[PDB]
RNA sequence: UAAUUGCGAUAACGAACGAGACCUUAACCUACUAAAUAGUGGUGCUAGCAUUUGCUGGUUAUCCACUUCUUAGAGGGACUAUCGGUUUCAAGCCGAUGGAAGUUUGAGGCAAUAACAGGUCUGUGAUGCCCUUAGACGUUCUGGGCCGCACGCGCGCUACACUGACGGAGCCAGCGAGUCUAACCUUGGCCGAGAGGUCUUGGUAAUCUUGUGAAACUCCGUCGUGCUGGGGAUAGAGCAUUGUAAUUAUUGCUCUUCAACGAGGAAUUCCUAGUAAGCGCAAGUCAUCAGCUUGCGUUGAUUACGUCCCUGCCCUUUGUACACACC
């Protein structure tokens, strides 16, 4: 069996705590060593900018915000567990990157 | 009294805070006594402290001030001028040196001094504008004159040759002996002077 | 009975290393003192031209003893303050990066630091040596 | 911390390279007032002097004055490094000099005067006496007088 | 000021006009049984549900209360 | 026909709208600050505080 | 065992266990915490329990995050916290009690945080409040 | 100078342009069975102790 | 360099007879009572503290707080 | 009541929007989950000082245990709770206790109906109409200008100094950003007085830059109250960096010159607590260029807890010869 770490990034934050869940219930249900999820912090991509399209008026700034969250959870699988459990967490909005 | 020791020692000049009548590191605070009696309860000894630098919430509340220390309400008020707003630990060594300086000269509790020079410099009546002569309650009494001693130490202290701590510890001393040779005590006067005037 | 150099904390244990290093006659000056600002962000040279050199030896090899490994830039950015621009507003400033450099090859020569595997200049066992004897030298001469 | 009694060897305001140089003042200080020497400069020949710089101008000595002035005059023969000076490669001769005397404002005018003979902008930009270094003449620098 | 909308008040009429062998003068189980048999969309206007409650159970008891 | 342009406000111009002023680089977004408010839902920058 | 203290952001973690009067602060002791003016901030929550008081207690601390006025308060809320919390699970319910009467009754934010926080900053002027100097001709 | 004090029994209200001015009705210190009315420019509380230069003026309200 | 510059020591025996009408010695008030300037006031209450009549009340800097010999 | 928020009253009844509710964030939680990308201890290995074995340090694949600090998921927690007083009968309000937090808990985001001839055709391959369209008003290239200076105005930076300047020494943040078609953030070594150069290195990032060893600040000294060692404008000379290109100085660095300015007239701005003010830092624009802005943290006051006097706003009553609405 190979040392592996799954590593998973998202904006939304359900998807990724259900991916996560998903990756630890299947570890668990074949009873694997795994190091538990650690929640890299959140990314708060802050973006100000001018709300006028042009230069008039009470100089109004507006911040846009976009959260990326960070999962990481590293195990010890054979490659058939690898296989699968890279090919069961497919949910839309959730990069999953998994390295030996 | 008691000289035990342990691991980190720490010097008996610290050791002897609590073993006998309580009191800041050189300045006892039970025997201080205001004055006269309306600036009880505005002006706050016993509570005493080991230095005037409570960082606590005084200004949240309308008469909570009334509880902060009067050297810190004096060290607050030297915190001023702009190019020293923040600075407290300036301000603190400031009022230390001052303190230091006071009981050099004729020692009389520097504490003492100081609650006796905000007493005698609280104007008691002054004009407001309908001007007309109205009272003072104690606790403006307390700021205003804790205002004119540190603006007064502050004006003497630019550009001369003596420090502020030593411009300080001389207008408080004039004003707890109520002489007319410090400012706040001039000042006072003027503004108790139109209050009779204005009646 | 067991004193460390962080037992004399800020002015006591530099002064008296700084005396130790000057007593010591190994000068390892690099003659740039009398001519040097110690950063770019000075107004005037060091007001004591004899003996600077060594209070900045001295802090260099207690601050490296304090922590681990120290580079010439951290040691830049540490000594460096903030530099009046004229009618621009104060920043900070690195400190000269060749006096800081002159003063590890100094305590490298002197035996106190030595180069770290992991880069910077790690203190060396006769720098502690050598930083204790001073530390308890102080504490038993002064409090 | 001494005798300082000195009853007639007390140097007031003197002179020094065609200069009124105070005497009350610490010897860097002082020097700082000859045109042509500034702090670092002042600092660094009093301390290739040899001369003890916490005391004041008027008491030093009357010969170390005259080698202060020696030093001075000539910077990079004392073991003082070329971008210590005022003066690199001037125009014409590609020496190190150090204009230190009633002379820097000679040097300035020959410097302004030649821009303007060769009628280069900068020459032409001082004799209108307007700024030279590109600043913004809109809002600024009006009156000067 | 604390004056309560009528979002919270009206609940918590309804509450007490068909709770009242029910949740206590106290704020503690009466919001613990507003979790039970209302559908309060957030925490914080739970406990305000819950709070008034009590305040109005609690006047109760001195006499009917006009509603 | 062409003078340099690989860096300046000439370098660059907004990826919607081809606009050299007001771009946003952040990120890598290269896109004019009013295209941004215009889709910044669909980027996925929202507002919150 | 372990507490903390916090006054803005600074952090001091202080460990307390079995030893013999050992008053730590980052490795040095606590008569070197260099403020030189607050260092009775520092002495405050022991000089009011008990100047010595202690052949048994090891007091170590690690502050990090905030300033130096900000530190020292840390720190001072730390070690005090760190003793209540000593004396609760060790020593009894009764001298914590008790000792936690002065250092409330002297409070100076020394087992209680101050909830103070940097109000956030809005945009037409510096700071969170003043605003940007407005003209009008 | 003659010395004379009093004891704030109860705050009347705020008075003047401004409102800078508490009205308050004073009982004094010596002879507690008489009180006056007076103003106030500082803030002012009831059980606290005013000095006043001359002790009877009852004090009207400020326009 | 106004006044009280370098010498201060035609009236030298002011270091001696200079005690008696006040308690209280700083740099301003060597500077202030017409005897030692400013430029010199810091190294002249370092001698007379390291032998004399003063006695120090702290050690502190930007200040310098001094009491007659009791 | 902050509120058309409610108690109520009642030719209205029952509703909708806005307010509130809501969402984000900042406070606490020895509660759960889980962490060599966060950390802390007990053993290992292990330099120093002291030797009854302690102190501080080291050990980025060297051992185990844990989650207080840190992180972020699921949640808890405050609801003005309790207790008094005041409340027209109530909505509420005022104190004290308890509490991490009692002002809508602090700060925001969102935010109605009607409008304005407000700004934007120079954000848009949004655009109607008009003009132009091959000596073009398209587009591109070189050069210049947008910065140009008798003067007036707005936002600001730096100061007028000793509550200071300058030298050493002490050596504390938080928000963030960063390059695989490639040159970004740069540690470390070396050279240089500096700016900077050079040889490597880590990092596509809780991993490295970076603990961003920030500045104000603190300590100890020099200066000594004078346009002074305050102040740093103007200018001269040189050394570099970015750029195809620095002249009208891009900027940085060194030396020199060392102006006004001695706290500012009439006027006038912003602001109530971690706020004002001081202090710097990151991001944006960015090849280079902050005296700008957006945020961030460090130090941290005074004063007030009111009023309708000034300037305005909301509701009611009232008068109008106003309706472009008192300009
Ligand atoms: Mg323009
Ligand atoms: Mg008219
Ligand atoms: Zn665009």
């Amino acid at each position: 069996i190979i040392k592996i770490r799954i590593t998973l990034t998202s904006t939304k934050v359900k998807q990724l705590e259900n991916v996560s869940s998903n990756i630890v219930k299947n570890a668990e249900q074949h009873n694997l060593v795994k190091k538990g999820p650690v929640r890299l912090p959140t990314k708060v991509l802050k973006i100000s900018t001018r709300k006028t399209p042009n230069g008039e008026g009470s100089k109004t700034w507006e911040t846009y915000e976009m959260r990326i969250h960070k999962r990481y959870i590293d195990l010890e699988a054979p490659v058939q567990i690898v296989k699968r459990i890279t090919q069961i967490t497919i949910e839309p909005g959730v990069d999953v990157e998994v390295v030996v | 009294f008691t000289p035990v020791v342990l691991a980190t020692p720490i010097p008996e000049e610290v050791q002897q805070a609590q073993t006998e009548i309580k009191l800041f590191n050189k300045w006892s605070f039970e025997e201080v006594e205001v004055k006269d009696a309306s600036l009880v309860d505005y002006v706050q000894v016993r509570q005493p402290i080991f230095v005037a630098h409570t960082a606590g919430r005084y200004a949240n509340k309308r008469f909570r001030k009334a509880q902060c220390p009067i050297i810190e309400r004096l060290t607050n008020s030297l915190m001023m001028n702009g190019r020293n707003n923040g600075k407290k630990l300036k301000a603190v060594r400031i009022i230390k040196h001052t303190l230091d300086i006071i009981n050099v000269l004729t020692d009389q509790n520097p504490i003492q001094v100081v609650v006796d020079a905000i007493t005698n410099t609280g104007p008691r009546e002054d004009t407001t504008r309908v001007r007309q002569a109205v009272d003072v309650s104690p606790l403006r009494r307390v700021n205003q004159a804790i205002a004119l001693l540190t603006i007064g130490a502050r004006e003497a202290a630019f550009r001369n040759i003596k420090t502020i701590a030593e411009t300080l510890a001389e207008e408080l001393i004039n004003a707890a002996k109520g002489s007319s040779t410090s400012y706040a005590i001039k000042k006072k006067d003027e503004l108790e002077r139109v209050a009779k005037s204005n009646r | 009975p067991g004193v460390s150099v962080r037992d004399v904390a800020a002015q006591d244990f530099i002064n008296a290393y700084a005396s130790f290093l000057q007593r010591q006659g190994k000068l390892e000056v690099p003659g740039y003192v009398d001519i040097v600002k110690t950063s770019s962000g000075n107004e005037m040279p060091p007001q004591d031209a004899e003996g600077w050199f060594y209070k900045r030896a001295a802090s260099v090899a207690r601050h490296i003893y304090m922590r681990k490994q120290v580079g010439v830039g951290k040691l830049n950015k540490l000594y460096g303050g903030a530099k009046s621009r004229g009618v621009r507003p104060y920043k900070h400033i690195d400190a000269s990066g060749s006096i800081n450099r002159k003063v590890l090859q100094a305590l490298e020569k002197i035996g106190i630091v030595e180069i770290s595997p992991k880069g910077g200049r790690r203190i060396s066992e006769n720098g502690q040596r050598d930083l204790d004897r001073i530390a308890a030298q102080t504490l038993e001469e002064d409090e | 911390s001494l005798v300082v009694q000195e009853q007639g060897s007390f140097q007031h305001i003197l002179r020094l390279l065609n200069t009124n140089v105070d005497g009350n003042i610490k010897i860097v200080y002082a020097l700082t007032t000859i045109k042509g020497v500034g702090r670092r400069y002042s600092n660094l020949v009093c301390k290739k002097a040899d001369v003890d710089l916490h005391k004041r101008a008027g008491e030093l000595t009357q010969e170390e004055l005259e080698r202060i002035v020696q030093i001075m005059q000539n910077p990079t023969h004392y073991k003082i490094p070329a971008w210590f000076l005022n003066r690199q490669n001037d125009i014409t001769d590609g020496k190190d000099y150090h204009t230190l005397a009633n002379n820097v404002e000679s040097k300035l005018r020959d410097d302004l005067e030649r821009l303007k003979k060769i009628r280069a902008h900068r020459g032409i930009r001082h004799f209108w006496g307007l700024r030279v270094r590109g600043q913004h003449t809109k809002t600024t620098g009006r009156r000067r007088a | 000021g604390r004056v309560r909308t009528k979002t919270v008040k009206r609940a918590s009429k309804a509450l007490i006009e068909r709770y009242y062998p029910k949740l206590t003068l106290d704020f503690q189980t009466n919001k613990r049984l507003c979790d039970e048999i209302a559908t309060i969309q957030s925490k914080r206007l739970r406990n305000k549900i819950a709070g008034y409650t009590t305040h109005l159970m609690k006047r109760i008891q001195k006499g009917p209360v006009r509603g | 026909f062409s003078h340099p342009r690989r860096y300046g406000k000439g370098s660059r111009q907004c990826r919607v709208c081809s606009s050299h002023t007001g771009l946003i680089r952040k990120y890598g977004l290269n896109i004019c600050r009013q295209c941004f408010r215009e889709k910044a839902n669909d980027i996925g920058f929202n507002k919150f505080r | 065992v372990q507490t903390f203290g916090k006054k803005k952001s600074a952090t001091a973690v202080a460990h307390v266990k079995a030893g013999k009067g050992l008053i730590k602060v980052n490795g040095s002791p606590i008569t070197l915490v260099e403020p030189e003016i607050l260092r009775f901030k520092v002495y405050e929550p022991l000089l009011l329990v008990g100047l010595d008081k202690f052949s048994n207690i090891d007091i170590r601390v690690r502050v990090t995050g905030g300033g130096h006025v900000s530190q020292v308060y840390a720190i001072r809320q730390a070690i005090a916290k760190g003793l209540v919390a000593y004396h609760q699970k060790y020593v009894d319910e009764q001298s914590k009690n008790e000792l936690k009467k002065a250092f409330t009754s002297y409070d100076r934010t020394l087992l209680i945080a101050d909830s103070r926080r940097p109000e956030p900053k809005k945009f037409g002027g510096k700071g969170a409040r003043s605003r940007f100097q407005k003209s009008y001709r | 100078t003659p010395v004379t004090l009093a004891k704030v029994i109860k705050v009347l209200g705020r008075t003047g342009s401004r409102g800078g001015v508490t009205q308050v009705r004073v009982e004094f210190l010596e002879d507690t069975s008489r009180t006056i009315v007076r103003n106030v420019k500082g803030p002012v509380r009831e059980n606290d102790i005013l000095v006043l230069m001359e002790s009877e003026r009852e004090a009207r309200r400020l326009r | 360099a106004q006044h009280a510059v370098i010498l201060d020591q035609e009236k030298y025996d002011r270091i001696l007879k200079e005690v008696p009408t006040y308690r209280y010695v700083s740099v301003s008030v060597l500077v202030d009572r017409l005897k030692i300037g400013g430029s010199l006031a810091r190294i002249a209450l370092r001698h007379l503290e390291k032998e004399g009549i003063i006695k120090p009340i702290s050690k502190h800097s930007k200040q310098a707080i001094y009491t007659r010999a009791t």
